[PDB]
Order: C-alpha cells, then structure tokens, then sequence
RNA sequence: UAGUCGGGUGAUUAGCCAGACUCUAACUUAUUGAACGUAUU
C-alpha cells in the first residue's frame, strides 16, 4: 500500500512495506530505486495516456540499464514478468549481468556479445541455448561462460582432481584416491553434494569393474 | 495534390498529413485515426493498431565499436556481456536518438541531444567521426523512420552533419493533432544506474 | 591541502571515498617525479648566491628580490625538512606502490599513467588492452577503480614506515561488494583485495552467490 | 581542342565557345520538386546553351562504361536490371552517398589517369574548358569547389565513366564467388544462391572504395539491406515474386485493378484517366501477362476503348 | 540586455521569456510578447524588438525578433574597436538595493579598471556598490603613485640585469627574460591604455567626487 | 505462430478466399535532366 499523510503538519508519502507502515526515507536503497523506477513511469504514461482505460497499456520505448541494480536474487526472479505485465506495449532495451533474470527471458530477446569480441563484430545475436525456464548453472557456464565453481580456489577443484585419481587406478579407491576422498569429507562435510558425488563414482566404477571381470571370464 | 492523394487513400500517414497542412476534416480524421485506432485483444489488454518501436540500430566508430548493426525485438531485447564490452554505450545511443522525438513533440522545431566530440569518437577511428544510426516503424502507413547523429572529433576541419528531419516530421504529427484534439502519446524514458541516489522529501523542484 | 598526511582522514567515513583528491594527489606525485625539490634548492641557492653578490657589488635595487629569493629558498628547504621530517617514502616509490595495488586488484586495468595532452595534466590507463581515459572506463571499472585507488592512497599516506603501505592496520567497510560487477569478476574480487591488504579488517555486505563461494562459512 | 571540336558541331566561333564557357559553372537554375512523402529534392539544370555545350561534348568524346553499369545505358533500364537478379534467392542492396555530388574535378582526372579502357586524351590547355563544361559551382564566392549536378546531360555519362574502374573490379571479385552484381546509378544490387557468401561484400565495397576515391565517395551504411526469399525483395521498383519473375508487387495491381474498375462505372476523371494509361503502359513492360489477365477480367472492349 | 550582451560580444544572448511565469494563466493563444521600440536620431526612428515565448505543445513555436537590436548594438561594438567612441549606460535600481554593507573589501585581481566591466551585473538590481568601492580605492592608489614608475623601475631593472648576464653569469638569464616580458607588458598596458583614450585617474576621481556631492545632500 | 509472396473474388487502394515461401535480415524511392515504356509525327 501507498498513501500520503497531511495530519502531522507536513505532507509525508507512507508505504506499507512487508506488512510496516514506513515512510520512503525508511525503505531499504534496493527498494526505493525500484520503487522511483516504476513510480516514475507509471506517471508519465497516466499522464501521457488520457484517453485510455488503461493508460499503462500505452506506447513507449523505455530503456534500463544494469535492471537487477540492487536487487535481491528472489526480486531478480519476478522483476521482467512483472514489468511486462504492467506496461505490456513498451518496447524494453535491458541491460543485465544477472543469469537470474536470463532464466525468464526467451533466448530470442538475447543480444550476446562474442567472447573474444574486441569491437569489430558486425552484427549481434542471441545464445545458442535456450535460457527461459533453464537451471542457473547451465546459464552461468553456456550462456555467461562462468565455470559453476571458482577456479582461484583449490577445493573447487578435489571432486574433479578425485574423478581423474578413479579413472587412472582401474575404478579402485588407492591410498591417493582415499587420502583426497577423506579431505572432500573434511572440507565439505558428510552430507555434502561433493561427497555425494564421489560416493556415486566410487559405486559406478565398482560397478562397471565387476561387469569388466564377468567378461573377461 | 494528386500524388499526395493517392498515398494518402493508399494508407500513407505522412501523405495525410501533408494534405492536412495544405488544406489550412477528411486527412484530419485519418491522421487521428492512424494514432488513435486499436482494439481489446483475447485477454482484455488494448492493443494499437499502428505500433510505434526501435526496429535497428547501426554503429560506425562509436566509443569500441568500428561498426555494429543490432536488430531489436518489438517488445523486449535484453543485451548481456562482460563489463567493458560498450552494453551501456548502445543504450547510451539510443537515448540520444530519442531526444530528437522528445524535443519536438515539445516545441516545433526542438533540438534533441548531440554526441561527443570529446569522448564518443572511438580513440583509434583512422576517419575521425562517429555515426548513430538509426530506423523506427510506425505501423504499416511509415514503416520506416530513418534517424542518424554524426559527430567530427575535437579540431577536424571536415565536420559531418546530423540527420534528424524524419524524426521531427513524424514529432510533428504528434505536435499538430494533439493540439486539435487530444491523442494519446508515446512515453520515451531511459533508467541508467544514476537512478541510485539519496532521497531528500524537503528538496523541491520549483521550476515547472 | 591533498599532499597533508592528514588530508588521509578526510571523508573516509561519507561513504563514497574521494576519487577526486586520488586524480589530483597522483597528479601531484608525477610532477614531482619529473622534477626534483633540492635540485630546484640548489638552484634556488645558486640564484640567492647570485643575486648576493650583485647586492654586494653596489647594486642596492635588486635587494627586495633577494629578500623574496632568501624566503623562497627557506621555504623549499624547510618543505625538504618536513619532508625529510616526516620520514616519508619517495614521490616515486608512493607512485610505484599505488600503480601495482590498482593493476592487480583491477583486473581491465594494466597500466596507469600521467600523460601531458595540450596544456593540462591527464591520467590514462590501459583498459582491456586499450589506451582511454578515466572518464572513458565503464562504469564498473571506473567504481571498483575509485575504491581501491581512494584505499591505496589512505594507506600510502597513513602509513610511511613500512616497507609496503599497503600492509598497515585498519578497519574497511564495504557496501554491496558485487555492485556493477559481472559474475567472472565476482568471483576474483574477494581475493585480490585480501591478497593486496593483508591486514585491514573487512566488513562487507552482498547479494551474490558467486562471491560467496570464494569465502569460507564462518566469515558469513 | 575541346574547342575547335565543339565549335564544329555546335555551328559556333571558337571564340564564342570560350567565351561563354568562362562562366559556364555559374550558369544552372536552382529549384525544388517535391518527395512522395513529405519535403522537396533541390536541383540544379544548366542553362539551355550550357547544355547543347554539355551534350554536344559528351556526342564527340565516347568514355568506357562497365556492363553492370544499367542506368542511362541505350537500350536497358530497371525491367534488365531487375531481370539480373531474379533467379537468385539471396539478395544484398547497397546505396553510395551523395553519389554526384561527390564527384569532382580531381576525381574525374584521377580516373581518366588511371583509367584501363581507352580514354580520349585532352591537352592540359583543354583541361580548364572541360571541368567548366561538366562541372557546376554551388557557391558563388568559393570558386574552389565544382561537383557534377544529377540534373546535367553530362552528369549520368561522367558519373557512369568515374565508376568503371570501380564495377570492373568488384564484378571481377564477384563472379569467383557466384554473386550477381549490378549498378543503377548509385544503387548498388548483389545476389546470390549460395547461403552466407553475401555478408562479406559490404566489408569488401568499403576496401575499394577508399582505396579508388579515399574519402570521397562512402557507402550509406544505413541503406544497406539484406533480404531473401522469407521477406519482400525489390530491385530498382520492381518486386520479385518467390517464382523468381518480375512483378509490380500485389498493392501496385490492386491500385491499378481499383482504377480501372472507377473508369468502368465513368468514375475517373481525366487526370487520372490519364495517369492510368501511363501505368498500364509500364506495366505492359514490366509484366505483360498482367495486362493479360485485365483483358481477362475486364471485358477485352473496356480495355481497348480505355487505352484508345 | 539584448543591447549589453551585444556590445560585449558578438553574438551575444540577452534574456528570455519564461514559459512558467512570463506567459498569461488563461491566454487563448498561449504564448507571450514584449515588443518595445527604440529611437536613435532622424537616421534611425525605429529599432523594434520582440521577446517572444510560447507554451510546451503549442502547435508553432513563437520565437524572438531580435536581429534590429543586434544590429545597432554591432555598430558600436565595431566603431569603438576600431576607435574609442562614448557608450551608452543601461541599469536598473530595484528595492533590492536595500541591501547592508560588507564591510571586508575584496583584494583588486584588476577586472574593475577594465572598461566593460561598466556592464557588469548592471540590470541585476542591486547595483555593485563593492566594486565601485573596489574600484574607488584602486583609483586612489594610482593617483598617488607615478604612471610609468613602476616601468621606470623594471626598465632600471632589466638594465641592472642585462648588465650581470653581460657580466658573465648567465645563471640569471631565465630570470632576465622574466623581467623583460614583464616590462613589456607592462608598456603594452600602459600603451594600451594609452590607445584606449581613457580619463587620467585623477580626472576620474573628482568627476565621481563631485556627482556624489551635488546628488546627495547629507554628504560634503 | 509470425512475417512475406500473390492467383481469384470484391462500385475494388478495403475486406474475403485459395495456394505457396522462410541465408539473424527490404524500408517502394526522383524532375523539367538522362534512360526506358507508351502516345504523337
Ligand atoms: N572513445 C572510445 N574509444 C575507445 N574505447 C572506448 C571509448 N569510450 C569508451 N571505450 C571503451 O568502451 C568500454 C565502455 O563500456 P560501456 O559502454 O560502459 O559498457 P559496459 O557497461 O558493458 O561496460 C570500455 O572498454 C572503454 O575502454
Ligand atoms: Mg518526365
């Protein structure tokens, strides 16, 4: 809710956030840029639009830059549906670093710079992968060429550094095989997803030793 | 003239217009029309029937660019790319280029927004100018609005000029009719990372 | 008031830094690399010298300007001594330190310089592997720029004794780190700033995922 | 040289020759005719003399024309241009900026020097009587700069000349690859059956146009198009169907199968009775089976009584 | 003020219209005119100018009409550069004038000595009583100097100076070259000056003195 | 799906019907000059 109060003696704008009566001086910075965005806009379409029944339904050419500034990755997830929705005729000229937002845009609204560009590519187009409904991690490695872990960081590299150590030793768990299994278990814990994943190697490649010892007999 | 009425009955709005201007009720009403015809599609959202959007854009040594074209979505384009690789160069551009419509939707004759002579040119451009090129639909009547700002660097004696008169003719239509009867009009807006700012209530703006 | 030891504290805790007094101090710094003080007091000295033997030798009308010479001498020699006083590291050194802390942590940034164009001071940077100006940078880099730059220099001048600056005590606070920030980036950003201020207390603030997978739990 | 040849034809003193070419570039008529849409084209026509001086020129000293070239070419025009095209489903169109008035004495000379082709050679007294024959002067008090007018006799001949060396060798580049070019004035056509070969021409136009006119002569980038069989595909105002033959376009027929359906009911008045005779006269040439089907459809007597 | 910016410069810019608070509430044709007409001799009876504002949206633009006034004012800008004539005085004295005095008056950097520092802020309102201030003391100053002694001296210094650099020390030579741009200068403000065919200081004093004087009743 | 091509209908630049096409991808242009088509001689 938004409304304004006069009783106080001085005209104060109130809102009322997650279920707070506050005022805007009160909102977090994320949310009143996102607020001053809409508000902004919404304005000038009433005011531009009179002869509409819904005068959001006007049109227009916005532009916005950087549009997941300052947002919470649960708001990253709502705000272009949201957008869309309210001004459905504007034409949107986005900007984003965020493979949040990607998950809910079709690839064929994604302009995509080349990797290795250095200012002489012709023409611009969109990814090769579909992004709209996909996992975040494939957007991050297909789309934003972002390894799924951070590569300055030697734990990022055990589980993969372990699947190696397996497949070089026939599938069997030797004393370097197991000395880096234990430092996984240390480092991440016992229910980590990195644990997980070493136990399934071990299982499958004890799996496919015996199969390879069936038919050697 | 007869041309004119040809293209005009034919569904051309510049035509109309033309008509309108010469003959100062028929050209009128189709100009008005042009603007304010449209219809409630399946889900009870108006749609009009002449839509207004950014079709493309062209870049010739404009800041890292030597020359780029992009082809934009009617309803939602999203560009994406490492920090550095001109993102916000391109809305940059296209801001400016919007600037001409806004200006003479205001005032007959208004000047829009120019490129920099000190910072726009791309640094190692062997031509030492810059071109923003580019092309608006509106409806099937004007399909093609054809807009370009140039700029020369900083103390070249060979100066290269703006081109801007289709963007104010079609400015232009919005002015005149509006001013006869009310029309709704189109809404250019652009939100760069400087909307991040300190909220003060006390602080009026008193001009206006 | 920008080469003060103290000028350090100057709204160091407003909030944005202040990237302007780093252009003008690094200005200062490089017109002083290219020209020495005591060789200006040796010349300021052969000038006094000079212009007390043509007092000596009759001519009384060039005394007022050996008086303003004698002062001018005295001051430079005394800025010297403070100078000397203070204890301080070299203008050169201070730039050197300054330059290697900004290319490390800034990973588009390889090299910063001070270049005369017509007739006013410039600081360009090779950004990407292109030679632009600061006004030119993104503004990601120009962000992330300030706030190393702004913290480089506090250092450099709070701290004269050490072999590296950059290694003194402190306490920085950090508001969303991973503003403007592409994702490859936010996955560099914690390290280099640990790496090039070993020993500052960081106290930050972020939205992002990326960041926190290059930092251990019990920090969160 | 130059004079005593044109003196001869023209019936003229040599004397009266040189003397009226003295101010030969200041002597055009400016005016305005107005665009389809809104705002006017300014043009600039030699005087009447200056013209039988121009035409006459141009009759006496024959320069190389490519066979690309199409426009102001004896016995072609847009129908051979358009025809060129037709059979390709890949199609790339190329505008040239300020194309005549782009074109000045010193570029005019440089192609002559440079020329393959047999030029006519012309004294260097005769040089200064020539650019004052092609050249118009738009400024009264800069004398320094002459340019071809597109409303001069000699201007389609000159411009056609300074562009030879420049078809020949793109032409050349262009059949390696099986690209289709050709050139109507400063509209430039390219196309192709083979997928993705059409996206280097572009980069290749502005290679050989700097190197033959440096900063001279520039491609509007702005006006360059990709189009294929997916999309509507014209060359100099003539659609090509997806059958691959010339068509006036859909809208084109409608209009003319609306005006002749007002002159059936006596609805046309005599200006636009007119202007329909003129159309189905293009038509005719463009797309005979057309007129063909109006007989068809309009009673073979309408269509005579109409077009006597 | 179309007149003053002319004079001064070329193609100079008076003051607008405003389009908030200079147009009529409930004008029919929203749009505003000043229209005044000047006199200047049998020669030229009639010099119109317009200032003209429309509102946002209006269908034509309503611009000014101002070339008349630019081209009077062009002709005095021109004659007198080419030699000094008499210009005209415009001001405007508004309940602003009321003001209190700063006492602590300003150091004299010398634009108040330039002519058209006469058209300086002079439809402002207040007047500039801290620059006739300025500008009075200034005057003093110069009367109970000498004209040219200041020159008399440098002259007698760069003689003194020429003789060391002849003498052998050719130390002093940068500070020789020095005083001689200075000097002249200082014959180059003089001779202009000179060729501005300005009143003698002293001259100038007494005519203010006395306007005073006469126009003021209390003051003696 | 959309856009495009357009054979037919239709007091006809609309609408409607039929058939087809898809390199990331047409935006229909300019005279009195020039060329081409037609008319005239
Ligand atoms: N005139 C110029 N010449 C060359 N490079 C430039 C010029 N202006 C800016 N740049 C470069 O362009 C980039 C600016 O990126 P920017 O437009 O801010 O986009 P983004 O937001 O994606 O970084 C930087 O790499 C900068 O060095
Ligand atoms: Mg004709």
């Amino acid at each position: 809710n938004i409304w304004v109060e006069m009783i106080t003696g001085s005209d104060l704008v109130k809102v009322t956030n997650d279920g707070h009566d506050v005022t805007i001086d009160q909102l977090s910075d994320g949310q009143r840029v996102f607020l001053s965005l809409v508000a902004d806009l919404a304005r000038r379409m009433v005011m531009l639009n009179p002869l509409l029944e819904n005068p959001l339904e006007g049109r227009g050419i916005v532009l916005i830059d950087e549009i997941e500034l300052h947002l919470h990755p649960k708001w990253q997830q709502e705000v272009i549906l949201n957008l869309r929705s309210a001004f459905p005729n504007i034409q949107f000229i986005i900007t984003t670093h965020s493979p949040i937002v990607l998950s809910t845009i079709e690839k064929r609204c994604i302009r995509e710079f080349e990797p290795n560009d250095d200012g002489d590519q012709s023409f611009l187009d969109s990814p090769d992968m579909q992004t709209k409904g996909s996992e975040n991690a494939q957007i991050l490695e297909q789309v934003m060429n972002v390894h799924s872990t951070p590569p300055g960081i030697a734990e990022s590299h055990w589980l993969g550094n372990f699947e190696l150590l397996l497949l070089d030793n026939s599938g069997e768990l030797d004393n370097h095989s197991q000395v880096l299994y234990d430092q996984i278990k240390a480092h991440f814990g016992i229910d980590s997803i990195e644990l997980k994943k070493a136990d399934s190697l071990i299982r499958i490649n004890k799996m496919k030793n015996k199969l390879n010892k069936i038919r050697a007999e | 003239t007869k041309q004119y009425e040809r293209k005009a009955k034919g569904g051309n709005l510049l035509s109309a217009f033309e008509l309108y201007q010469r003959n100062s009720g028929e050209w009128f009403e189709m100009c008005r029309d042009y603007i304010q015809d449209g219809h409630v599609d399946e889900s009870g959202i108006f749609r009009p029937d002449n839509a207004f959007y950014l079709r493309r854009l062209t870049l010739k040594d404009f800041r890292r660019f030597s020359l780029l074209e992009i082809k934009l979505e009617e309803d939602l384009t999203v560009i994406i790319g490492n920090n550095g690789k001109g993102k916000t160069s391109i809305l940059y551009a296209i801001a400016k280029t919007l600037s001409w419509f806004v200006a003479n939707i205001l005032k007959e004759g208004g000047s829009g927004q120019r490129l920099s002579e000190m910072t726009d040119i791309k640094n190692d451009a062997e031509d030492r100018y810059s071109d923003v090129s580019s092309t608006f639909f509106f409806g099937k009547g004007l399909k093609s609005v054809p807009i370009r700002l140039s700029r020369s660097a900083l103390g070249t004696a060979e100066r290269r000029d703006s081109e801007v008169k289709p963007a104010k003719d079609l400015a232009d239509i919005w002015r005149v009719i509006n001013e006869v009867n009310t029309i709704n009009l189109p809404t250019f807006a652009l939100y760069n990372v400087e909307r991040s700012q300190p909220f003060n209530r006390n602080i009026k703006d008193n001009t206006g | 008031r920008r080469e003060e030891r103290f000028d350090a504290y100057s709204q160091t805790l407003g909030g944005a830094g202040r990237f302007d007094h780093f252009v003008e101090w690094y200005i200062y710094l490089h017109k002083r690399t290219v020209s020495d003080i005591s060789s200006s007091i040796k010349e300021l000295e052969q000038q006094v010298n000079d212009l007390q033997r043509t007092v000596d030798g009759g001519m009384v009308s060039v005394k007022s300007l050996l008086e303003q010479m004698k002062f001018k001498l005295s001051e430079a020699i005394e800025r010297n001594d403070a100078a000397v006083s203070s204890r301080v590291l070299t203008e050169s050194v201070q730039k050197s330190i300054v330059e290697k802390a900004i290319c490390s942590v800034v990973p588009s940034i390889s090299n910063i310089w001070v270049e005369m164009i017509t007739g006013s001071d410039l600081v360009k940077v090779t950004n990407d592997g292109h030679d632009v100006t600061i006004d030119q940078l993104s503004d990601g880099q120009r962000v992330f720029l300030s706030l190393v730059a702004d913290l480089a220099r506090r250092m450099v001048m709070l701290n004269p004794l050490l072999e590296n600056p950059l290694e003194g005590r402190g306490i920085v606070l950090i508001d969303e780190i991973e503003l403007h920030l592409h994702p490859k980036w936010q996955q560099e950003v914690i390290l280099n700033l640990r790496s090039a201020f070993p020993n500052i207390q960081f106290i930050i603030t972020t939205h992002s995922p990326i960041v926190l997978s290059t930092i251990e739990k019990r920090c969160i | 040289s130059v004079i005593r040849g044109l003196a001869a034809v023209l019936r003229q003193s040599d004397s009266d020759i040189s003397a009226f070419l003295v101010t030969a570039p200041r002597k055009y008529k400016v005016y305005k005719i107005p665009k389809r849409t809104t705002g006017f084209r300014v043009i600039a026509q030699p005087a009447k003399g200056l013209k039988d001086i121009q035409r006459a020129f141009v009759q006496l000293y024959s320069l190389p024309v490519h066979d690309a070239s199409m426009a102001y070419m004896k016995g072609k025009g847009i129908r051979d241009n358009a025809a060129a095209h037709a059979g390709n489903q890949y199609l790339l169109k190329a505008d040239l900026e300020d194309f005549f008035n782009s074109i000045t004495p010193a570029i005019f000379w440089r192609c002559i020097e440079m020329s393959s082709a047999q030029t006519p050679q012309f004294e260097p007294q005769d040089k200064l009587f020539i650019e004052k024959i092609l050249f118009w002067q738009p400024i009264k008090r800069r004398k320094t700069k002459l340019i071809l007018s597109v409303g001069a006799p000699s201007s389609p001949v000159i411009s056609n000349f300074c562009m030879y060396e420049f078809d020949n060798r793109i032409h050349a580049a262009c059949k390696k690859v099986e690209i289709t070019y050709t050139r109507y004035a400063d509209d430039l056509t390219f196309s192709s059956n083979i997928p993705d070969v059409l996206k280097a021409v572009p980069s290749t136009l502005e290679v050989l146009l700097k190197d033959l006119f440096g900063s001279a002569l520039r491609l509007n980038h702005s006006k360059t198009v990709f189009s294929s069989k997916a999309h509507n595909r014209h060359v100099t105002g003539i659609t090509i169907n997806n059958e691959e033959t010339l068509s006036l376009g859909r809208d084109r027929k409608r209009f003319i199968k609306h005006l002749i359906n007002q002159y059936k009911y006596g609805l046309l008045d005599n200006e636009d009775k007119a202007y329909l005779i003129g159309l189905l006269a293009f038509a005719s040439h463009i797309e005979p089976s057309f007129i063909t089907r109006m007989n068809e459809k309009y009673s073979l007597e309408l269509m005579e009584r109409l077009r006597g | 003020s179309w007149f003053v910016a002319n004079i001064l410069k070329e193609g100079g810019s008076g003051q607008r219209l405003s389009e908030m608070t200079d147009i009529k509430n409930d004008a029919e044709d929203r749009y505003s005119d000043v229209s005044s007409t000047f006199f200047f001799g049998k020669g030229l009876k009639s010099v119109p100018i317009r200032l003209s504002r429309s509102a946002l949206g209006t269908a034509e633009r309503r611009d000014s009409e101002v070339k008349p006034a630019k081209d009077l004012a062009d002709i005095w800008r021109v004659i007198n550069e080419v030699n000094t004539i008499n210009l005209p005085t415009f001001a405007l004295y508004n309940v602003e004038r009321s003001q209190p005095f700063n006492r602590n008056i300003k150091d004299n950097t010398g634009r108040r000595e330039e002519r058209f520092d006469a058209y300086s802020q002079t439809l402002g309102g207040a007047g500039r009583f801290d620059h006739f201030v300025e500008w009075y003391i200034y005057l003093h100053k110069r009367t109970v100097s000498d004209i040219s002694s200041s020159i008399k001296e440098l002259e007698q210094q760069v003689n003194d100076l020429q003789r060391t650099v002849d003498g052998g020390m050719v130390s002093v030579k940068s500070l020789l070259e020095q005083m001689k741009f200075k000097l002249s200068e200082a014959i180059e403000r003089n001779d202009a000056a000179v060729s501005s065919r300005v009143l003698t200081e002293s001259v100038q004093k007494s005519i203010v003195e006395k306007a005073i004087c006469s126009v003021v009743p209390s003051i003696s």
